């Protein structure tokens, strides 16, 4: 119901799945969706 | 001179969790009786209802 900041309620955040990867890990990075350039004004983002 | 198809099956035990295993099947559940049940690693003695 809000706009920009985080909500105020309390949420129990249930699990999804476990993965047997067994590797070291230090840094993550997210992926974003960019509808590629068309004749609508390089033009990205 | 007869040929042989030597098969070498290597099973890893590296620092990765088990992925390939065989089951322990099978038994039926019995209710309302003292049974030494085993449920997926949970071992106990009691009456199931």
């Amino acid at each position: 119901n809000l706009v920009r900041d985080l909500p105020q309620g309390f949420s129990a955040l249930e699990p999804l799945v476990d993965l047997p990867i067994g590797i070291n890990i230090t840094r993550f990075q997210t992926l974003l969706a960019l509808h590629r350039s068309y004749l609508t004004p390089s033009g990205w983002t | 001179y007869q040929p042989y198809r030597v098969v070498v099956l290597s099973f890893e035990l590296l620092h990765a969790p088990a992925t390939v295993c065989g089951p322990k099947k099978s038994t039926n559940l019995v209710k309302n009786k003292c049974v030494n049940f085993n449920f997926n690693g949970l071992t106990g003695t009691g009456v199931l209802t």
